[PDB]
DNA sequence: CCGCATCAGAGCCCAAAAT
DNA sequence: ATAATGGGAGCCTCTGATGCAG
C-alpha cells in the first residue's frame, strides 16, 4: 500500500488473509477449487 | 451525456448475420432426420454455431459505433470504463443470446430479441432459470467465502 | 434471576439444570440412608449422571434436557462457551462499543479526500463528554452536571452549543465502517465536517474500497478517544494516506464512473 | 416443579382457582373476571385476592428464549443492568 | 441407551 | 493528507514508531499545558473561532508539527523514564 | 504484577472445594413472598455475597466501616455486591460422577 | 385527462379474486355457514370425526357449532384482543358396560376468525398466515445415486401423519424396506400380509432374477402370525413381543386410519400412479382378524417392472409442480387443531380410568386447556404466522399471496440447496419467476401467479383456452401441471383473425420445451401474458424491456411504497392498478344503485333504490403496523348519482381508484456535478414546496402503572423537581394535552415509582438536609420522547383497573397509550425508486434556480444519472420516460400492457403530436429559434442525431422524437452541450427514511452478564464492533484504538467509568484494565471444573479479581 | 507434513487461539490435561484478554521509543554530568 | 492389512428483532 | 394411612477421524 519497504510491526498475516478473502465473493473451477487447495 | 431508447443502435449487420445462422441451422437438421448426425452431435453443432453468431453481432455493434457514431453514450461509457462491458451492450442493441436450462445444459433456441426490441413472454421465462440459478449460486458462495476467510485469518494471525 | 420491567422474573437456564441436579443428589442421600434395594439405588445413581451430563454439556449424550412444554434444549455451559453465539466469538473476539453511531450515507462531491459529512445531532452524542467540558471552560453552563441537563431536552439546546462542539472536534478524526469489512479499508479515518441533516456524507473516491453505493447503504461511526488512538487513526488509518491496494499494490483510490466519464 | 418454590398448601389453593375458572369458563362460554372467580370461591375471597394469588403463581421465563426466524437473538440481551452504576 | 427402557 | 506526512515517514525506520513518538509527545504537551513546546509564537498552530484566533487545542496536530521542525530528539534508552518526568515537571509545572 | 501467561489445568475435588464459599444444599431459588434469596439455596447471600454494597442481609451492619465482618445474626459478609459475580459454590455429590468431556 | 390504451390481446377472463387463496381456504375449514347435518367431512369436521369415539366406556362426538364474536374487529384492535368466536361441541357419553347415556355441550374455547380481506387480528395486531409449499403425499420412484441401474421407491404420507419408507434393492439381490431409518428384508413384512411364495412368483416372476432374489425360505417356514412376532423383535429390541402388543405397533404404524394419513391428494396420486383404486388413506388394513395389503405390492410391482424397462414406468421429478402441493391457511390451522384434539383425548382416557366409572358427565370429563393452547400457539408463534405487511394496500395483498418453503414442516434455512430454489419448467403460469427474496431465501419464498388458483387437493392450476381445429373457443380450462404436459399450448400473442388462428406457424410449448408447430397441432392457448407473473411484477410497464434481476427489485420495492398525501397513479400503467385497489379493500364502493345523501370528512351516507339509508363511515388517520397512515377520503358530492360498484372513497395510496404508490415527476437523465454519483439522486426544492413526496407517520407510545411490593406506581401531574416549563402541555392528570407539539426529552405521561431500599445514601442525606427539602417518597419515572422521535399528539387512550370493560394482566393498575403523528417532508437520505429497479438515496436538494430547465422556463423535478442504466439493463424506464414526455405536453396518461404494449413507432407518433404543443405555441407567441438551440444543434449534427441541412424546427423535432430536448443549466444560462432525455417518470418514496435510521451513543445500557453495551436503536445500543472489524484494526496495527474498543468503550468497568470522568475533567483517558467479559469466561471454565490461571513471568499467579474471590 | 488451514489452526501452541476457532471442547480438554500454558504470542490471545496486541504501535520494536526536546535533553544532562 | 460405515463438526458480516 | 389396582409413549449436506470386518 505504500510502495516501499514494509515497516517492522506491520501485521502481515492478517493482511495476507484479507487480501485472499476479499475477492472470494466474486469467483465463479471456481471458489471450490481454491478451497480444495 | 444521456440515454434514450434510440441510443441503443441495432447494427444493420444483424439481419444479415441472422439469415446466415438460419441456413446453417437448416443444414444441421437435414443431417439429423437423414441419420447423418446423432442427437448429441446435432445439439453440439447448434450451440457452437450460435456462439459464433453472437460474437459476430458484438463486433458489428462495436464497429458500427466506432466508425459511424464514436460519441454514442453506451459506447462512450463502455469504452472509457465509466460503466458497461461488451456483453451487456450486446444484449441492449444485439441479441440476448443463449440461455441455460434449470439443469446446466443450454437451450438450443436463443433469444433473438434485444432489450431495445423487447422479449416475448416465452423468451423472458426461458431466461429466468439462469437468473435464479445465478442468484442461488451467489447466495451460497458469500457463505462459503466468509467461512474460508475466517479459516485464513485464524491460521496466519500470529 | 432478574425482575424485568413488568415485575416479571426472567431467569437463566443454568438454574433449572442445577435444580435438577440438586434434587437427585438430595433424593440419593435420602435413599442411601434409608437402605433401598440396589435396583432403586442404581436408577437414582444413573439419573444422577445424566443430570451432571446435561448441566455440563446438554445434548452431547442422550436426549436433550428441555423445559416442560418447549422443544428448546436448555443452554448448558458448553453451549455458552462455544459456537457463533458462544462466549468467545460474541463477547471476547468482538464486542458492542460506546462512542459509536450509524446512519445512511450520501455522496459528498465537495469533500476533500480526507473528509466526511457528519450530522450535527450525531456528533453531539458521540463527543458528549468532550462537549460538557468545553461548555464549562467557556461558559454555556455553570458546571458539568448542568450542561448535561441542558442537552436532554432538544428545545433547551441554545445555538452557542453548536459552536462549542466545533471547537471540540478540531483536528480530530472519526472512523467510518461499512459492513462487510472484507479488508482493512472497510474502516478508514476522516476529519468530520458538521452538517445539518440526518445523513453521513462519504467522499466519492473511497466508495470502491468500501463497496459503497447510494442505493441506501448505511455506515457506522466510531470515535477514537485517547491521544494514542487519534494518532493511530490520523497517521495509519487516514483515507489520504492509504491510496494503494495492500493486495495488488495498485491504486485503490482512483477515478471511476462520472470522474472517468468527464475526463 | 417450580423454579420459585411454593408452599405445598399454596400450590393446592392455586390449583383450586384453576379448576374453578375452568368450570366458570365452561358454563359461561367465555373467560371469567376476577369477580366471577372471587364469588365462585366463596367467603373470604374478593377480586383483589384472586389477582394477588395469580401474581404469585406466575412462573419465570428463560433469558435464552429465541426472538425470530434466525436462531441468533436472546431475550436476555434486551435487558439492561440496573444494579451497577 | 434409553434410560426408561433399561429400567423397565 | 496530514501536512508533510511523507517527510515524517522519512524520519523513521518503521511507520508505527512515528505514531508512538507523536502520541507520546502529544501526551507530554497536554499534561504540562504546552509550556514545554519547541515551537515559536508565530509557528503555533491556530484555530479560528467566532471570537477569533486561538491556539490549536489539538495536541496531535502540535506534536506532528513540532516533529517537522527537528527540535525533538527521538530514540530508545536515551534516559531513565522516571527522571524525565521529574525534570519536566520541574521545568514546566502542572 | 503483569500477566504474561495463561495456564489451564484439571481441578482436583479438593481444589473445587478450595474455590467454594459454601455447599448449595437446596434447589430453592428466592422466596416467593419476600423475593429475597432462600437460605442455603442457589442465591444464598451467606455463600456468594451481599446483594447491596457493604450491607448485610437482615440489616444489622449497613456500611463500609466494617468490611470483612460476617454478621452473627444473618451470616452475610459486608463487602461490595460485585462479589456475586466472582465467588463460587459447590455441590457435594453422594456418588462420584464422570465429567462428560473426558468420556464423550 | 384522456387514457389511451394500447395492445391487441383480448383477455377472455378477468383476474380471479386475489385473496381467494386465504378467504376460501378458511371458509372451507370452518364451514360456519353450513348447517351441521350438511357438513362434508373435511377441515374441522374431519378433525373431530377422526379423534372420536374415545374407547376405554365410549365418549362420542355429535356436532360442533361456532358462536358470534364477542367483540367486533375495531374493538379487538383497540383493546389488544383476538378477533375470535366461541366454539362449542355436543358430546354423548355412552357406557359399554352399562347402557348409561349423558349428553352435554362442552365449551372448547375460542377460534380466531379471518376478516373480509383475508387476514387475522391476534391480540390487537393484524396478522397473515403464509401458505407453505411442500412435497405432495403419494408414492415416488427416483434413481438410486449409488447404483446406476437400481432405484429407490419412497412412500411419503402427509407430514407428521406417518413415517418415510424406502424400498432400496440391496447388492445381495433381496428387496429391502427402510422405516424410521432402520432396514430389514421386505419379504418378511410381505409374509405378515398373508402373501405366499406362489403369489410373488405368479404375480411378478416375469423378471427372472429379481423376483427370485426376493425369495427367502426361512421366512416362509411360519404362518402370518409367527412372521409378525419375528419382525417386531427387529424393530423394538428389549420390548416383549406380546401378540396384542405387536399387532398394536404394526397396526398403528401402517394400517391405522388415525395414526397414518396419506393425503386425499396422496390417495389420488397413488391410485393414478400405480393404476389401482384405494379404499382409504392407509397402506394396509386389519380385516377379518389378519392384515390385508393395499399399497405395498403395487409399489413393489412398479419398482421391479421399472428396473427391467417395461413401457409405462417412469421416474418422478420431485420438483415438478404436479408432485409439489400447497398447504393453505385452513390446512395449516387444521393440522394444529388435530394436534390439540389428540391432547385433550389423552386427558379423557386418563380421566376415564380414575374417579368413579359412573358419576361423570361430558363437561367434567373434558378439559379444554390443551386445545386452546395448540390453537393459540399456532396463531402466535408459528413461522407462517407473520406480522401483517400493511405499508400500503399492495403490501398486504402481496403478503397474503406469498408461498414459503420454510417453516414448521419444511426446509431449514441451512438445510436447503439448489434443486428446490430453481425455477422449474412447471412454474409457468403458477408461481411468479420474478418475485422472490434476494439473498439467503432466494427461491424458497415466492408469489402466486396472477391467474393461478389452488385446487382442493392443493395443486396450483392455471387457465388456458381450448383450440379446436384452428378455432379458439371461449371455454377456459384450469390445469394442474401434470395434466398440462399432455397438450400442445400456443402462446397468447399468436395472431388471430376473428376467432381463427391467422398464422401458418405458431409459437407453442410441449412440456415446457418451446417448439414451432402448425395450427393443426394446436390443442390449447395461453389466456394472457399476465398469467405468467405475480401481481407486483404485473405492475411494471415495458417489462419486456427489463433485465430480470432489476425487474425483481421493481416488484419488491412497490411493496415498500409509503402512502403520500398527494399520491397519484403513474402516467404509464399496465391496466392492473384498477383491480388491485378494488381487491385490496382499501377503497370504498357502492352496494346498489342510488343517490348520495350526505358527504362528510368522517362519513358518507347513501340512499339506495331499496330506500335504505346505508351509512358508510370512513377510516381516518389509522396507524398501520408499519406506522404509515391508513386514511380514506370522500370522492363524491352531496346528491351525486351513483350506480352499483362505483367509487365512494379513495383508500390510502390510491387516486380515483387507481393504485398510487408514488408521484409522477419530470425527470432529466444526465450527470450532475457528482451529486448523481453511484445511484444517488438530486431533487428540486420545488418538490418540498408543493409537498410532493410528503407522507404522514404515527408512532404509538405506551406505559403501565402497576402495583409493586414497594407501593403503587401512579400516573400523575405531580413529578419531583420539575419546573412548570417542563409540564405546561400536561393535563390535570399528568397526560400531555391533545394537540401539542412534543420533542425529544419531553414528558408524554408523568409517572412516579417508590424509591428502593437505596433510600438515600448518607451522601444524599446530608445534601438534602442543607436545602431543607425531605427526600421524596417517589422518584420520577415519567415516559419521555426517545431521541430523534416526536411530532404532534393526536390521541390519548387511558385504561385503568376498575373501569367498565377492562382488566389488565395481574398487578397492572393502569395503561396509558399516546399516539403521536408527524408529517414527513422528503429529505436528504430518504430513499426513492421506480418500477424498473432504479433505486437511490436523495443526495442533493437544489433551489429551483439551479435546476436544469426547458427553454420555456419549466425546471425539471428529479435528475437521474445515466450511468445506472447500461450495466443494469433495465430499459423500461427509458421508454417510460419518452411516453411520459408526450403525455406531459399532450396532457394524457396511458395504459401499456406487459408484452402487449405501446411499441416504438406508436410512441413516436405521440411524440410528434406533443412537439406541436411545445413549439407551435412559441412560433405563434412571437418567438423564433434561440441562439443556444443552434449551438446545441451544431453539436447534435456532429453526433449524427439530426440530418444536416434542415431548418431548426425540423431538427428539434428529430431530437424530440428521440426523446431528447435542449436543456439550459440554471447556474450559467448556457445550454448543456448536448440534447438530453427528458420526460415524466413514476417514482416512489420507499419506507427506508433517515429519520428512522440515524443513531448515535456515547454511553448507555449494558447487558447483565457481559457488561457490554446493549444492541439496537430502541435500546440506545452501541454498534457491534465484530470479529471482522477487529481484523481491520489489526491489519492497520492500531493497537491502542483496538484496545479502547476492547476495554474502555465496552465492558472494562473500572476503565470505562474512569475514562468518562477524565473527559469531563479535561484529562486524558487512563490506560485500560481487565475486561469484565474475560472474568466471566474464567469463572465459566471453573464451573466446568477447569483451573484457569493468569501467570507472571516468574510463573507465579496473578489475581485479576483483586482478592475478592479468595477466602 | 502438510496439513490444511483448519487442522493447522487447531494445532497451534496457543490453546486460546485454537479453542476460540473451533472444536472448542476438544481443544480445551486436551489443553487442560496437558496443563498447557499460552504464552500470548499471537493476536487472538491478546484480543481476548484485552491486551495491547503484538503488532503496529504494540510491537516491541517501536513500543519503548522516547521523545525529548533539546531544551530538556541538555538541561537534564548538565545536572547529572557531575557527582 | 485394506475398505466401509457411523458419528460429530462445521457451514459470511452488520442493521432490523414489531415480542 | 388398608376393596384391588403389577414393563413407556415417539421422528440437510458436507469433510474428517475412529472401530469393527472379507
Ligand atoms: N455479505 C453480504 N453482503 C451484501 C449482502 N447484500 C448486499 N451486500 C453488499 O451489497 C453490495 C452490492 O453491490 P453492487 O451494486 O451489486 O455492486 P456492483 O458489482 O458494482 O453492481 P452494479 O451497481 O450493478 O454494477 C456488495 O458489495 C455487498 O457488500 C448480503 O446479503 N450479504
Ligand atoms: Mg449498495
Ligand atoms: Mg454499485
Ligand atoms: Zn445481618
Amino acid at each position: 500500500s505504500m510502495a516501499r519497504p514494509v515497516s517492522i510491526g506491520e501485521a502481515v498475516g492478517i493482511v495476507a488473509a484479507q487480501s485472499i478473502g476479499e475477492p472470494g465473493t466474486q469467483l465463479t473451477q471456481g471458489l471450490p477449487r481454491v478451497i480444495e487447495l | 451525456i444521456t440515454i434514450g431508447i434510440d441510443d441503443a443502435v441495432i447494427p444493420e449487420e444483424k439481419k444479415q448475420y441472422l439469415e446466415e445462422a438460419d441456413r446453417k441451422l437448416l443444414q444441421i437438421e437435414q443431417a439429423y432426420e437423414m441419420g447423418f448426425l446423432t442427437d448429441r452431435e446435432r445439439y453440439d453443432q447448434i450451440l457452437q454455431l450460435w456462439t459464433e453468431t453472437t460474437e459476430k453481432v458484438t463486433q458489428a455493434v462495436f464497429k458500427n459505433f466506432e466508425e459511424n457514431y464514436p460519441f454514442n453514450p453506451l459506447y462512450v461509457m463502455a469504452q472509457s470504463g465509466a460503466r458497461g462491458n461488451p456483453q451487456q451492450i450486446r444484449q441492449l442493441c444485439g441479441l440476448r443470446g443463449l440461455m441455460q436450462k434449470p439443469s446446466g445444459e443450454t437451450f438450443e433456441v436463443p433469444v433473438r430479441s434485444s432489450f431495445r426490441e423487447g422479449l416475448t413472454v416465452l423468451e423472458y421465462f426461458i431466461s429466468s432459470h439462469g437468473a435464479r440459478k445465478g442468484g442461488a449460486d451467489t447466495a451460497l458462495r458469500t457463505a462459503d467465502s466468509g467461512y474460508l476467510t475466517r479459516k485464513l485469518v485464524d491460521v496466519t494471525h500470529e | 434471576m432478574v425482575q424485568v420491567d413488568g415485575g416479571r422474573f426472567a431467569t437463566s437456564d443454568l438454574n433449572d439444570l442445577y435444580r435438577r441436579l440438586i434434587n437427585r443428589n438430595n433424593r440419593l442421600k435420602k435413599l442411601l440412608a434409608q437402605g433401598a434395594p440396589e435396583i432403586i439405588i442404581r436408577n437414582e445413581k444413573r439419573m444422577l449422571q445424566e443430570a451432571v451430563d446435561a448441566l455440563l454439556d446438554n445434548g452431547r449424550r442422550g436426549a436433550p434436557v428441555t423445559n416442560p412444554g418447549s422443544d428448546r434444549p436448555l443452554r448448558s455451559l458448553t453451549d455458552i462457551l462455544s459456537g457463533k453465539q458462544g462466549r468467545f466469538r460474541q463477547n471476547l473476539l468482538g464486542k458492542r462499543v460506546d462512542y459509536s453511531g450509524r446512519s445512511v450515507i450520501v455522496v459528498g462531491p465537495q469533500l476533500k479526500l480526507h473528509q466526511c459529512g457528519l450530522p450535527k445531532r450525531m456528533a453531539l452524542e458521540l463527543f458528549k463528554p468532550f462537549l460538557l467540558k468545553k461548555m464549562e471552560e467557556k461558559g454555556i453552563a455553570p458546571n458539568v452536571k448542568a450542561a448535561r441537563r441542558m442537552l436532554e431536552r432538544q428545545r433547551d439546546i441554545k445555538d452557542e452549543v453548536w459552536d462549542a462542539l466545533e471547537e471540540v472536534i478540531h483536528g480530530k478524526v472519526v472512523l467510518l465502517n461499512r459492513a462487510p469489512t472484507l479488508h482493512r479499508l472497510g474502516i478508514q479515518a476522516f476529519q468530520p465536517v458538521l452538517v445539518e441533516g440526518q445523513s453521513i456524507q462519504l467522499h466519492p473516491l473511497v466508495c470502491e474500497a468500501f463497496n459503497a453505493d447510494f442505493d441506501g447503504d448505511q455506515m457506522a461511526v466510531h470515535v477514537p478517544l485517547s491521544s494514542f488512538a487519534q494518532a493511530e487513526a490520523r497517521i495509519q488509518m487516514l483515507s489520504a494516506h492509504n491510496l494503494l491496494s495492500p493486495a495488488s499494490g495498485e491504486p485503490l483510490a482512483k477515478p471511476s464512473r462520472d470522474i472517468i466519464l468527464g475526463l | 416443579a417450580r423454579t420459585i418454590r411454593i408452599p405445598v398448601h399454596m400450590v393446592e389453593t392455586i390449583n383450586k382457582l384453576s379448576r374453578t375458572a375452568r368450570q366458570l369458563q365452561q358454563e359461561l362460554g367465555r373467560e371469567p373476571t376476577y369477580e366471577e372467580i372471587a364469588e365462585a370461591m366463596g367467603p373470604g375471597w374478593d377480586a383483589k385476592r384472586v389477582e394477588e394469588t395469580l401474581k404469585i403463581a406466575q412462573e419465570p421465563v428463560s433469558l435464552e428464549t429465541p426472538i425470530g426466524d434466525e436462531k441468533d437473538s436472546f431475550y436476555g440481551d434486551f435487558i439492561p443492568d440496573e444494579h451497577l452504576p | 441407551s434409553d434410560p426408561v427402557r433399561q429400567y423397565l | 493528507a496530514e501536512p508533510g506526512i511523507d517527510k515524517l515517514f522519512g524520519m523513521v525506520d518503521s511507520k508505527y514508531r512515528l505514531t508512538v513518538v507523536v502520541a507520546k509527545r502529544a501526551q507530554q504537551l497536554l499534561r504540562h499545558g504546552f509550556k514545554n513546546t519547541v515551537l515559536e509564537p508565530e509557528e503555533r498552530p491556530k484555530m479560528q473561532t467566532l471570537e477569533g484566533l486561538f491556539d490549536d487545542p489539538n495536541a496531535v496536530t502540535w506534536a506532528m508539527k513540532e516533529l517537522l521542525t527537528g527540535r525533538l530528539v527521538f530514540g530508545e534508552n536515551l534516559v531513565p523514564e522516571d527522571r524525565l518526568q521529574k525534570e519536566m515537571e520541574r521545568l514546566y509545572p502542572v | 504484577k503483569e500477566v504474561r501467561k495463561v495456564r489451564i489445568a484439571l481441578a482436583s475435588p479438593e481444589k473445587i472445594r478450595s474455590w467454594s464459599y459454601g455447599e448449595v444444599e437446596k434447589p430453592e431459588t428466592i422466596n416467593y413472598r419476600t423475593l429475597k434469596p432462600e437460605r442455603d439455596g442457589l442465591f444464598d447471600e451467606r455463600i456468594f455475597g451481599p446483594i447491596k454494597d457493604y450491607e448485610c442481609a437482615c440489616g444489622k451492619y449497613k456500611r463500609q466501616r466494617f468490611e470483612g465482618k460476617v454478621c452473627e445474626r444473618c451470616g452475610v459478609e459486608v463487602t461490595k455486591s460485585i462479589v456475586r459475580r466472582y465467588r463460587m459454590g459447590h455441590i457435594e455429590l453422594a456418588t462420584p460422577a464422570a465429567h462428560i468431556w473426558f468420556v464423550k | 385527462m384522456e387514457i389511451k390504451r394500447f395492445g391487441r390481446i383480448r383477455e377472455v377472463i378477468p383476474l380471479p379474486p386475489l385473496t381467494e387463496i386465504q378467504v376460501e381456504s378458511y371458509r372451507r375449514a370452518l364451514q360456519a355457514d353450513v348447517p351441521p347435518e350438511k357438513r362434508e367431512n373435511v377441515g374441522i369436521q374431519a378433525a373431530f370425526r377422526e379423534t372420536f369415539p374415545i374407547e376405554e366406556l365410549v365418549l362420542d362426538f355429535l356436532e360442533y357449532r361456532l358462536g358470534e364474536p364477542p367483540f367486533p374487529q375495531d374493538e379487538c384492535r383497540e383493546k389488544d384482543l383476538t378477533y375470535q368466536a366461541p366454539l362449542y361441541a355436543r358430546l354423548q357419553l355412552i357406557h359399554k358396560d352399562t347402557g348409561l347415556i349423558k349428553e352435554d355441550e362442552v365449551f372448547l374455547g375460542h377460534i380466531p376468525l379471518m376478516t373480509e380481506d383475508g387476514s387475522f387480528i391476534i391480540n390487537g395486531a393484524d396478522r397473515v398466515i403464509v401458505s407453505q409449499i411442500h412435497r405432495s403425499p403419494g408414492v415416488y420412484f427416483t434413481p438410486d445415486p449409488a447404483r446406476p441401474g437400481r432405484y429407490i421407491a419412497s412412500i411419503i404420507p402427509l407430514p407428521k401423519r406417518g413415517p418415510w419408507i424406502d424400498l432400496e434393492v440391496e447388492p445381495n439381490g433381496v428387496v429391502s424396506m427402510k422405516v424410521n431409518k432402520r432396514k430389514f428384508p421386505l419379504v418378511l413384512l410381505l409374509r405378515v400380509l398373508g402373501y405366499d411364495q406362489e403369489t410373488l412368483a405368479r404375480e411378478l416372476g416375469a423378471y427372472g432374477e429379481l423376483v427370485q432374489g426376493l425369495m427367502d425360505e426361512s421366512v416362509f417356514a411360519m404362518r402370518p402370525e409367527e412372521a409378525l412376532i419375528r419382525l417386531f423383535t427387529l424393530l423394538r429390541p428389549g420390548d416383549p413381543p406380546k401378540r396384542d402388543k405387536a399387532v398394536a405397533y404394526v397396526y398403528g404404524l401402517i394400517a391405522d386410519p388415525r395414526r397414518y394419513d396419506l393425503g386425499e391428494a396422496g390417495r389420488y396420486k397413488a391410485e393414478e400412479k400405480l393404476g389401482i383404486r384405494l379404499s382409504g388413506r392407509t397402506l394396509a388394513r386389519f380385516e377379518d382378524g389378519e392384515f390385508k395389503d393395499e399399497v405395498f405390492l403395487p409399489t413393489l410391482r412398479y419398482l421391479f417392472a421399472l428396473t427391467a424397462g417395461v413401457p409405462g414406468h417412469e421416474v418422478d421429478d420431485i420438483d415438478h409442480l404436479g408432485n409439489r402441493r400447497i398447504r393453505t391457511v385452513g390446512e395449516l390451522m387444521t393440522d394444529q387443531f388435530r394436534v390439540g384434539l389428540a391432547r385433550l383425548a389423552r386427558g379423557v382416557r386418563e380421566r376415564m380410568l380414575m374417579g368413579s366409572e359412573d358419576s361423570l358427565t361430558p363437561a367434567k370429563l373434558v378439559n379444554s386447556r390443551p386445545l386452546e393452547a395448540a390453537i393459540r400457539e399456532f396463531f402466535s408463534r408459528s413461522q407462517l404466522s407473520q406480522f401483517k405487511d400493511e405499508t400500503n394496500p399492495l403490501s398486504s395483498l402481496r403478503h397474503k399471496r406469498r408461498i414459503s418453503a420454510l417453516g414448521p414442516g419444511g426446509l431449514t434455512r441451512e438445510r436447503a440447496g439448489f434443486d428446490v430454489r430453481d425455477v422449474h419448467r412447471t412454474h409457468y403460469g403458477r408461481i411468479c419467476p420474478v418475485e422472490t427474496p434476494e439473498g439467503a431465501n432466494i427461491g424458497l419464498i415466492t408469489s402466486l401467479a396472477a391467474y393461478a388458483r389452488v385446487d382442493e387437493l392443493g395443486f396450483i392450476r392455471t387457465p388456458y383456452r381450448r383450440v379446436v381445429g384452428g378455432v379458439v373457443t371461449d371455454e377456459v380450462v384450469y390445469m394442474t401441471a401434470t395434466e398440462e404436459d399432455r397438450y400442445t399450448i400456443a402462446q397468447a400473442n399468436t395472431p388471430l383473425e376473428g376467432n381463427r388462428i391467422a398464422a401458418e406457424r405458431v409459437v407453442a410449448r410441449r412440456k415446457g420445451e418451446p417448439v414451432i408447430v402448425s395450427p393443426e397441432e394446436v390443442e390449447f392457448m395461453d389466456v394472457s401474458p399476465k398469467q405468467v407473473f405475480s401481481v407486483n411484477t404485473n405492475l411494471i410497464p415495458f417489462l419486456e424491456h427489463d433485465d430480470a434481476n432489476r425487474a425483481l427489485m421493481g416488484s419488491n420495492m412497490q411493496t415498500q411504497a409509503v402512502p403520500l398525501i398527494r399520491a397519484q397513479a403513474p402516467v404509464v400503467m399496465t391496466g392492473l392498478e384498477e383491480r388491485v385497489v378494488r381487491d385490496s379493500l382499501a377503497a370504498l364502493y357502492a352496494e346498489e344503485d342510488g343517490e348520495v345523501a350526505k358527504v362528510d370528512g368522517n362519513r358518507i351516507v347513501v340512499r339506495y333504490e331499496d330506500g335504505r339509508l346505508v351509512e358508510y363511515p370512513l377510516r381516518r388517520f389509522y396507524r398501520s403496523n408499519q406506522g404509515t397512515a391508513l386514511d380514506q377520503r370522500p370522492r363524491v358530492v352531496v346528491g351525486q348519482r351513483v350506480r352499483k360498484g362505483d367509487l365512494l372513497a379513495d383508500g390510502p395510496a390510491s387516486e380515483n381508484g387507481f393504485l398510487a404508490l408514488g408521484q409522477n415527476v419530470l425527470v432529466a437523465i444526465m450527470p450532475f456535478d457528482g451529486y448523481n454519483f453511484e445511484d444517488a439522486i438530486v431533487i428540486s426544492e420545488e418538490l418540498l414546496k408543493r409537498d410532493f413526496y410528503t407522507s404522514i407517520h404515527i408512532e404509538r407510545y405506551e406505559i403501565e402503572a402497576r402495583d409493586t411490593k414497594l407501593g403503587p406506581e401512579r400516573i400523575t401531574r405531580d413529578i419531583p423537581h420539575l419546573s412548570e416549563a417542563a409540564l405546561r402541555d400536561l393535563d390535570e392528570e399528568g397526560v400531555v394535552r391533545i394537540g401539542a407539539e412534543v420533542k425529544p426529552g419531553d414528558i408524554l405521561v408523568g409517572r412516579t415509582s417508590f424509591k428502593g431500599e437505596s433510600e438515600p445514601t448518607p451522601e444524599e442525606r446530608l445534601l438534602r438536609s442543607i436545602f431543607g427539602e425531605k427526600a421524596r417518597d417517589v422518584k420520577d419515572t415519567s415516559l419521555r420522547v426517545p431521541p430523534g422521535e416526536g411530532g404532534i399528539v393526536v390521541r390519548t387512550v387511558r385504561l385503568r383497573r376498575g373501569d367498565p370493560g377492562v382488566e389488565l394482566k395481574p398487578g397492572v393498575r393502569e395503561v396509558v397509550r399516546v399516539y403521536v403523528a408527524q408529517k414527513r417532508k422528503l429529505q436528504v437520505g430518504d430513499k426513492l425508486a421506480n418500477r424498473h429497479g432504479n433505486k437511490g438515496v436523495v443526495a442533493k436538494i437544489l433551489p429551483v434556480e439551479d435546476m436544469p430547465h426547458l427553454p420555456d422556463g419549466t425546471p425539471v423535478d428529479v435528475i437521474l444519472n445515466p450511468l445506472g442504466v447500461p450495466s443494469r439493463m433495465n430499459l423500461g424506464q427509458i421508454l417510460e420516460t419518452h411516453l411520459g414526455l408526450a403525455g406531459y405536453f399532450l396532457g394524457q396518461r396511458y395504459i401499456s400492457p406487459i408484452f402487449d404494449g405501446a411499441k416504438e413507432p406508436e410512441i413516436k407518433e405521440l411524440l410528434a403530436q406533443a412537439f406541436e404543443v411545445y413549439f407551435g405555441k412559441r412560433k405563434g407567441e412571437g418567438f423564433g429559434v434561440d441562439k443556444r438551440e443552434v449551438e446545441v444543434l451544431r453539436r447534435a449534427e456532429k453526433l449524427g442525431l439530426v440530418t444536416p441541412g434542415k431548418t431548426p424546427e425540423e431538427q428539434l423535432k428529430e431530437l424530440f422524437l428521440q426523446g431528447k430536448v435542449v436543456l439550459y443549466d440554471g447556474r450559467t444560462g448556457e445550454p448543456i452541450e448536448g440534447p438530453i432525455v427528458v420526460g415524466q417518470m413514476f417514482i416512489m418514496k420507499l419506507y427506508h427514511m433517515v429519520e428512522d435510521k440515524m443513531h448515535a451513543r456515547s454511553t448507555g445500557p449494558y447487558s447483565l452478564i457481559t457488561q457490554q453495551p446493549l444492541g439496537g436503536k430502541a435500546q440506545f445500543g452501541g454498534q457491534r464492533f465484530g470479529e471482522m472489524e477487529v481484523w481491520a484494526l489489526e491489519a492497520y496495527g492500531a493497537a491502542h484504538t483496538l484496545q479502547e474498543m476492547l476495554t474502555l468503550k465496552s465492558d472494562d468497568i473500572e476503565g470505562r467509568n474512569a475514562a468518562y470522568e477524565a473527559i469531563i475533567k479535561g484529562e486524558d483517558v487512563p490506560e485500560p484494565s481487565v475486561p469484565e467479559s474475560f472474568r466471566v469466561l474464567v469463572k465459566e471454565l471453573q464451573a466446568l471444573a477447569l483451573d484457569v490461571q493468569t501467570l507472571d513471568e516468574k510463573d507465579n499467579p496473578v489475581d485479576i479479581f483483586e482478592g475478592l474471590a479468595s477466602k | 507434513l502438510l496439513m490444511g488451514v483448519t487442522k493447522s489452526a487447531l494445532s497451534t501452541k496457543s490453546w486460546l487461539s485454537a479453542a476460540s476457532f473451533q472444536n472448542t471442547t476438544h481443544v480445551l480438554t486436551e489443553a487442560a490435561i496437558a496443563g498447557k500454558k499460552d504464552e500470548l504470542i499471537g493476536l487472538k490471545e491478546n484480543v481476548i484478554l484485552g491486551r495491547l496486541i503484538p503488532a503496529g504501535t504494540g510491537s516491541d520494536f517501536v513500543r519503548f521509543t522516547q521523545v525529548v526536546d533539546q531544551k530538556t535533553l541538555k538541561a537534564i544532562e548538565e545536572a547529572r554530568k557531575e557527582a
